[PDB]
RNA sequence: ACUCUGGUUUCUCUUCAGAUCGCAUAAAUCUUUCGCACUAAAGAUUUCCGUGGAGAGGAACAACUCUGAGUCCAAUUUUUUGAGGCCUUGCUUUGGCAAGGCUA
């Protein structure tokens, strides 16, 4: 039935070795301030625009500017002005920089940054302290062993057999910060459709210098991702029927097996 | 296991002690020992008659501690 | 800190007159010179003696072996 | 009691007769700064003592954060405080009030509240991350708060598996956290005894995503519960520091033999997680089976099935079973609340220690007169009703007793401030599923229910007929000051009513939050920072005035400030001239301002002493500082009135006769402000001479106090004044490859650098600098979005400068919608801050000054 | 672990009764309840056979002389 | 192998008579291998253990709440009833 | 270480599921919205794309690997004895009981 699919640690990093090309290799989400599914639907609610990512028809009618005349707490000659407050720093905080936030969903605070040193030579032992962490400086009243503080014989600590190191220690510990189906190690056998291999491209932002094609298709692209998860409508509760298992029960209907090519020439004649 | 008694903070003060038979102690903790032997210095045994001895430091086993009370700030 | 183990260790090792008293009969108790100790608290009195407070009577038995239950206090004594 | 509870290990009969108990209750608050793990760590205490309640294997059970504004933004909002019954590591079961505080600082305001109804702090530090900003100012805070303070090291789990130190190198970085976090505490510590070591058993080694939580007594523990006949505590009095072990004498060697022997930690605590944390997260398919024999665990096919992070904080919560180690810790440190009663009694409680009421607060005996204190108001659920929440010092509150609620200026000689209200239907403090109660003993935590209608900020409930010689505990004194303002008007005026019943209700909700309508009609509510301000509108809009209302644009609350000495001397007189004042301004001489904010020159000490630390610290003249009269503003004020009058033509008893009128109205003055409608700070305002007329109907009274404040706005005037502004410190954590943008950030707002340097054994650096709070609205977000979301900074009012212009400088243009430029910052913040307070649009030098 | 050792140092904190074998019964605040029947209290009063009773700022009586123990039942349920 | 002898009077309202001569009957909650014995609700009573009394049926009955019974001096115990829901 | 209901795979049916039923994502109708609606948003509805839960039935080969369940402690501080006897007082259920003072 291909429904779970458990590998071990080993299988699953030579599978994440073997695809690390198309894994956008990200360590915390944090990197994606502001531009998340939750940045662009406080983005759309608010009829404003995030410069890397989409805009909509606004959800509410916007009055015009001058359908208020210089209200007391409008009046432009008493705000002063150091800094624009762009689009970001409205749909940051929305709560404090919007006038009627109707709807406007908030973003997550800014998560610990994962760091988390990658490795880059297998040669190097597992838990080592590589030049890319910063250096501790070193530099505890302890007693003298003039008492008789004697462990007995048997004391031992738990793991003097195992080694503090392994040949798959750093390659597991490797997998902990990893797309989502790397750093799970058991899962259910999606649908082919259902694994969009190049979601992860379009939803970080936008490549340095790339041309105005290539950035309004990532613009259209992220805006046919939030236009279907604002529409994220959970599914009703159906009577599960097969179609093809009814059709099967049919009697007017045989089963067999044949490749795909002479399937798809044989319904295409049937097509035709 | 085989932990000794609670004499850490009864050591070097002066205090009472109740042993086997009706004698009652008074002296200052010098150190305590896992079986409950203890060093009383500048031990003082007051008898039944109501007059006090002093024996100086004496060695007190624990199966004859009946109890000890702190005469001073603990 | 002065343990008890040590003080009888070093009270053995003085030769010196040190008394015990009986445990749950403080009536009457030893006195002697202990020539050594033992892990079970038995100690070997040599010219041990036993002292009755209530009669004023001393009765000696020469080398003796104390047990560590029957003493229960032993303190140090000049003679 | 007939309530209805979670299942829980305790029982709640057991919970409330320990809660009888008056020397077992720890009154903590896990202070700790921004995501170090506070708020999971508190979920950790809970799932061991509510079996039901659980962690999901992705989002973490977050059974601290109620609010809905915490429980999407991420950070922690608001403390929820629980109190629960957990064991300690020799077998005693004690009861916690803990207070699970936020670490942002901008949310400080819930840290201060926290730490007046508890006891100890257990300060909260991330291995990876080290000390942070918000740590070090909670533990200023704390420290100079005068509670214990139990240092614990979390988040472990980043140097095992993600930074991958080597043991060693992970006791090093370990070594000087602590080193660090001591030093620190030093710098503001006054008993030498307020030290912190693992060796002292006042430090913790936790890892809160995977219940590691331990230290050196439980974890020797451990290894007496695996071995036998081992003396935990003299065996931990060896197992941490430079020491190390020598296996052939079996006995720990300060010197190192063999050359190659690590540290005692090292060697026993280090080498197994790293052992166990390896196997689990990179060779389980392999040698999990063998490890978990060796080190005794059993895990079921189904359970060692799961993902490696689940499977690893089930295989650590196995191994290291209940959070012993940190019970043990908080008891041996953080003291009962008996024996802590004298020290909150000296320290935040009025009316004094030695005084009757003093010492029967200090006894700390429910049979004794009541006299809680609540620090924080909690809002209902529905946000109709409060629900005020405090520690009862003495006595013991009890549903449907009749209170008499003191204010939080219900002073012995006014007694109007105080309503006498009648409290009932009491819960205990839980944090997800209050309990209710009847009774509450002196030393627990209570949630009242119906003394919320006259507490507004802090209220200390007392008891009526009874205890007439009674004082008010002393108001909060917050860690940071808050300078942004923003102006809320309802989109609909219609609703207004609504909109100031709700500003009321989330007044009450935030300490630190400041409310106030000025002479323009504005509703200027203050606040600590940016996201504060988003918090409390996304509760003022959504939770209590479901009305929309319209925010302007924030701003920074500006500070007055006089540059050079007095002009002339101005001679304002009373009306009916009967008396004429004078006074020359001066401005006070540098560090005494600090000082006097700090409240390290109290004017609360005698004249000996105030007068001796005058003259030595502020080299002030022996004659000059006998002569004091007031502390400006505040009670800690920045302004310092001194009696400069010549004997030889004023009588002291006569300026006695008015100095009570002289010390109001230069109170009212420095709290008002001549210049700005704002307070006034870092003066020395000297009444030079002075007129008083004999009889108290024409001399003093109403006419001294409108004088007094004319000569102080005249005096503070004519000194060439300067306009101040809020400089923030921020410390962004940034990696060293991206310092370089952090600085080109900072540069556009008009802001320096202050420090740069790297973290010890973190790769990211912790980029300290400086920028005006006035051009610091978004600075945040520019500083994550300029390095694509890898640095994150806060901010903390550390100072105030003096703006680059002038203030009376008529001759300046402004624009409406052009920034004004550096010189122009002055005269162009003055007169929008009269603009926007509706004051009058010119104030010269002779606006009340006695000629004109 | 015992359930009596268990409850001896879980009644650490408020206020029990202890008797001895010779009728010396020392009530108050149990500050050290060993395993090893050692119990030590601070300002306890203790009262004698004999009727007498008196306090004691520090007292501490050891497991070879303990004849029963009272304290409240409220934590056990 | 089994070890219910302990268990089946565990939690349930017992009269135990100690070597000191007194008779403490109260729910026995709690137990031990040196036969610690823990009596919740327990009360001591060291004239007569009433069964039936004309005169009396409660003299010097003593209430104690938490009760821990040492098994040094143990000497005998009784079964009386079960416990309470309670 | 003794035994014990307890095998998985796979096919089919029924029923429930607002849980990210699915780490994927479409279609159609109405409704409101400015047009003058592929190039547009909002609200609802419906059908597909295909799931999870449980139950029921069926045929292949595992029969208990597994798991859940039924199944060495005499010398202080508790369980290998400081143990038995004498006298007085009130009641004597004339056995002795409760307390006090001694020898051990």
């Amino acid at each position: 039935t291909y429904q779970r699919w458990q590998f071990t640690l080993p299988m699953m990093s030579t599978l994440y070795r073997l695809a690390n090309q198309l894994l956008t290799d990200l360590v915390d989400d944090n990197y994606f301030y502001l531009f998340d599914l939750k940045a662009f639907f406080t983005s759309k609610a608010l009829n404003m625009a995030i410069p890397g990512g989409p805009k909509f028809e606004p959800l509410v009618r916007d009055i015009n500017l001058q359908d208020e005349d210089w209200n007391e707490f409008n009046d432009i000659n008493k705000i002063i002005i150091r800094q624009p407050i762009r689009t970001e720093y409205k749909i940051a905080f929305p709560y404090l920089y919007n006038n009627l936030p109707h709807h406007v969903h908030l973003t997550w605070y800014h998560t610990p940054n994962v760091v988390f040193i990658k490795t880059e030579d297998p040669d190097l032992p597992a838990f080592y302290f590589d030049p890319l962490i910063n250096p501790i400086s070193h530099r505890e009243p302890l007693p003298d062993d003039d008492e008789e503080f004697e462990l007995p014989e048997f004391v031992e600590p738990f793991l003097k057999d195992t080694p503090l190191y392994t040949d798959n220690t750093a390659n597991g510990i490797a997998l902990l910060w990893a797309p989502r189906p790397f750093n799970l190690r058991s899962g259910r056998t999606r649908r082919a459709l259902d694994i969009p291999l190049v979601k992860n491209w379009y939803r970080e932002h936008c490549p340095a210098g790339q041309p105005v094609k290539v950035r309004v298709s990532y613009q259209k692209l992220l805006k046919y991702y939030v236009l279907n998860a604002l529409k994220h409508r959970p599914p009703k509760a159906q009577k599960k029927r097969y179609l093809f298992r009814s059709f099967k029960a049919t009697k007017f209907f045989q089963s067999t097996k044949l490749d795909w090519v002479e399937v798809g020439l044989q319904v295409c004649r049937q097509g035709y | 296991k085989a932990h000794p008694p609670e004499l850490k903070k009864f050591m070097d003060k002066k205090l009472s002690l109740k042993l086997n038979g009706g004698r009652h102690v008074q002296g200052i903790l010098r150190g305590f020992d896992p079986f409950m032997n203890l060093v009383i210095d500048e031990c003082v045994e007051m008898a039944t008659s109501g007059q006090q001895n002093n024996i100086g430091m004496v060695v007190i086993r624990g199966n004859s501690i009946i109890m000890l009370e702190a005469l001073e700030r603990v | 800190m002065v343990q008890p183990i040590n003080l009888i260790f070093r009270y053995l090792q003085n030769r010196s007159r040190i008394q015990v008293w009986l445990y749950e009969q403080v009536n009457m108790r030893i006195e002697g010179c202990i020539i050594g100790f033992d892990e079970y608290m038995n100690l070997v009195l040599d010219d041990a003696e036993e002292i009755h407070s209530k009669t004023k009577s001393r009765k000696q038995l020469g080398r003796i072996m104390l047990k560590g239950d029957n003493i229960t206090l032993l303190q140090s004594v000049s003679n | 009691m007939e309530q209805t509870l979670p299942v829980t290990v305790y029982e709640m009969d057991f919970l409330a007769d320990l809660m009888d108990n008056s020397e077992l209750i720890r009154n903590v608050t896990l202070c700790g700064h921004l995501h170090h793990g506070k708020t999971c760590f508190v979920d950790c205490l809970i799932e061991q003592t509510h079996p039901e309640i659980r962690k999901r294997y992705d989002q973490d059970l977050c059974y601290t954060d109620i609010l809905f504004t915490e429980q999407e933004r991420g950070v922690g909002i608001k403390s929820t405080p629980v109190t629960v019954v957990l064991p300690d590591t020799k077998g005693k079961s004690y009861l916690f009030n803990i207070m699970d505080t936020p670490g942002h600082v901008n949310f400080s305001d819930e840290v201060t509240a926290g730490l007046r109804i508890s006891d100890g702090v257990v300060l909260f530090i991330d291995a990876a991350e080290g000390v942070m900003l918000n740590t070090e100012r909670l533990i200023k805070h704390a420290v100079q708060e005068r509670l214990a303070v139990t240092v614990c090291i979390n988040k472990i789990d980043r140097l095992i598996l993600e930074l991958k130190l080597p043991p060693t190198d992970a006791y090093y970085k370990l070594r000087h956290i602590v080193d660090e976090v001591n030093g620190l505490i030093s710098m503001y510590s006054t008993d030498e005894n307020l030290i912190l070591s693992p060796l002292l058993g006042n430090v913790c080694f936790s890892s809160s995503q995977y219940s590691i939580c331990f230290t050196l007594g439980s974890f020797a523990k451990i290894y007496a519960d695996t071995f036998g006949d081992i003396n935990y505590q003299e065996f931990a009095k060896r197992l941490w520091g430079d020491i190390y072990f020598n296996p052939k004498t079996r006995k720990f060697t300060k010197k190192a033999p063999t050359s190659s022997s690590q540290r005692s930690f090292v060697e026993f605590i280090l080498e197994p997680l790293y052992k166990i944390l390896a196997q689990v997260v990179g060779d389980v398919d392999t040698s999990l089976p063998r490890t978990l024999d060796e080190l005794g665990i059993h895990l079921t096919k189904e359970e060692l099935k799961l993902n490696i992070r689940p499977l690893l904080r089930l295989v650590c919560k196995k191994f290291f079973g209940e959070f012993t180690g940190f019970v043990d810790m908080c008891v041996q440190h953080i003291p009962s609340p008996k024996v802590g009663a004298k020290p909150k009694i000296e320290h935040t409680y009025t009316g004094g220690v030695d005084s009757d009421l003093g010492e029967a607060m200090s006894d700390c005996d429910p049979d004794g007169p009541l006299m809680c204190h609540t620090t924080k108001m909690y809002s209902t659920d529905d946000g109709v009703q409060f629900h005020a929440f405090g520690r009862v010092l003495s006595g013991t509150i009890h549903a449907g007793q009749p209170v008499k609620v003191l204010g939080e200026n219900y002073t012995l000689e006014d007694e109007e401030d105080s309503q006498i209200c009648t409290v009932g239907r009491l819960w205990i403090s839980v944090a997800r599923y209050h309990i209710e109660v009847n009774r509450v003993p002196a030393g627990n935590w209570v949630l009242i229910e119906g003394v919320d209608q006259p507490i507004v900020k802090t209220a200390t409930i007392t008891e009526p007929r009874g205890n007439e010689e009674a004082q008010i505990f002393r108001p909060l004194k917050f860690n940071t000051t808050s300078v942004i303002k923003i102006a809320v008007e309802p989109v609909n005026p219609s609703e207004l009513p609504k909109m100031l019943d709700g500003l009321r209700k989330v007044n009450k909700s935030y300490p630190s939050l400041t409310t106030k309508v000025e002479e323009s009609g504005e509703h200027v509510i203050l606040g600590t920072g940016e996201l504060y301000l988003d918090c409390v509108m996304h509760d003022l809009r959504k939770m209590y005035s479901e009305i929309d209302i319209k925010v302007a644009d924030p701003v920074v609350t500006f500070c007055e400030t006089v540059v050079e000495t007095s002009s002339l001397k101005c001679f304002a007189e009373t009306p009916n001239k009967k008396n004429k004042i004078t006074m020359i301004a001066e401005p006070l001489e540098k560090g005494l301002a600090e000082d006097i904010e700090n409240e390290v020159v109290q004017i609360t000490w005698n004249r000996k002493k105030l007068g001796e630390f005058f003259q030595t610290k502020y080299d002030w003249d022996l004659l000059a500082a006998r002569s004091i009269w007031a502390f400006g503003p505040d009670a800690t004020g920045p302004n310092i009135l001194v009696d400069d009058t010549l004997p030889s033509e004023v009588d002291k008893a006569l300026l006695g006769s008015v100095k009570d009128s002289i010390v109001q109205g230069f109170q009212w003055g420095t709290r008002e402000g001549p210049l700005c409608d704002e307070l006034i700070r870092n003066v020395k305002f000297k009444i030079l001479d002075a007129v008083v007329a004999q009889e108290p109907l024409h001399r003093g009274g109403g006419q001294i106090i409108p004088t007094a404040r004319r000569v102080v706005y005249s005096a503070f005037l004519m000194a060439t004044p300067r306009l101040m502004e809020p400089y923030y410190f921020v410390e962004v954590q940034a990696p060293a490859d991206c310092v370089s943008a952090v600085y080109t950030v900072l540069a556009r707002r008009r802001g320096h650098v202050t420090q740069d340097a790297p973290i010890p054994g973190s790769p990211l650096y912790t980029i300290k600098a400086f920028i005006p709070a006035i051009d610091s609205f978004g600075f945040e977000t520019d500083l994550r979005t300029h390095t694509q979301g890898q640095a994150f900074s806060l901010s903390v009012f550390h100072h105030w400068q003096i703006v680059p212009g002038d203030p009376l400088d008529k001759s300046i243009v402004i624009r409406p919608l052009e920034p004004q430029p550096a010189p122009h910052l002055a005269r162009e913040f003055m007169i929008k801050t009269r603009r926007r307070k509706g004051l009058s649009e010119d104030v010269s030098i002779s606006k009340f000054f006695d000629d004109p | 672990i015992g359930v009596p050792i268990k409850v001896l140092h879980e009644a650490e904190g408020h206020i029990v009764t202890c008797e001895t074998n010779t009728g010396e019964v020392y009530r108050g605040k149990l500050i050290e309840a060993e395993d090893n029947m050692n119990c030590q209290m601070s300002n306890i009063t203790v009262t004698y056979r004999d009727g007498r009773v008196a306090q004691l700022e520090q007292v501490y009586i050891r497991g070879s002389k303990i004849r029963f123990l009272i304290l409240p039942d409220m934590l056990k349920n | 192998g089994k070890s219910s002898k302990m268990l089946q009077h565990i939690d349930y309202r017992m009269r135990c008579i100690l070597q000191d001569g007194r008779i403490f009957i109260g729910t026995f909650k709690a137990f031990d291998k040196h036969m610690n014995l823990i009596l919740c609700d327990c009360d001591e009573f060291r004239k007569i253990k009433p069964k039936n009394s004309k005169q009396a049926e409660r003299e010097e009955k003593r209430v104690l709440g938490l009760v821990l019974l040492r098994g040094e001096n143990l000497v005998s115990m009784t079964v009386e009833g079960p416990p309470p829901k309670d």
